[PDB]
């Protein structure tokens, strides 16, 4: 009962695990963002330019 | 192909239910990728996919 209490009023047990889904979300979000870049072309679209 | 008003895109086209604004043309999602576009013909809202 104490492990679920705590569980339950804690939000920092599962820290491992959260940290490891935003790690690869936020490795994600870089990645396509990087498409953004336009290192010195008119328009980092391929059609456009 | 859809070209709105000059905005240049390939996708799937579908009703959506999402709520603009009167001045809101377009759409984004987390990642800043197109997501909806708010056609100037009539007053509707289509997805992309
Ligand atoms: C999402 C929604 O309810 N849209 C309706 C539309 O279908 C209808 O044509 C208009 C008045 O006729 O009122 C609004
Ligand atoms: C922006 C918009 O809603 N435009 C339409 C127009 O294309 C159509 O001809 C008219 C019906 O008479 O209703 C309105």
């Amino acid at each position: 009962g104490k492990i679920q209490d705590s569980l339950s009023s804690t939000a920092s047990a599962l820290g491992k695990l959260q940290d490891v889904v935003n790690q690869n979300a936020q490795a994600l979000n870089t990645l396509v963002k990087q498409l953004s870049s336009n290192f010195g072309a008119i328009s980092s679209v391929l059609n456009d330019i | 192909n859809f070209n709105f008003n000059g905005l240049t895109g390939t996708g799937v086209l579908t009703e959506s239910n999402k709520k603009f604004l009167p001045f809101q043309q377009f759409g984004r999602d987390i990642a800043d990728t197109t997501d909806a576009v708010r056609d100037p013909q009539t007053l509707e809202i289509l997805d992309i996919t």
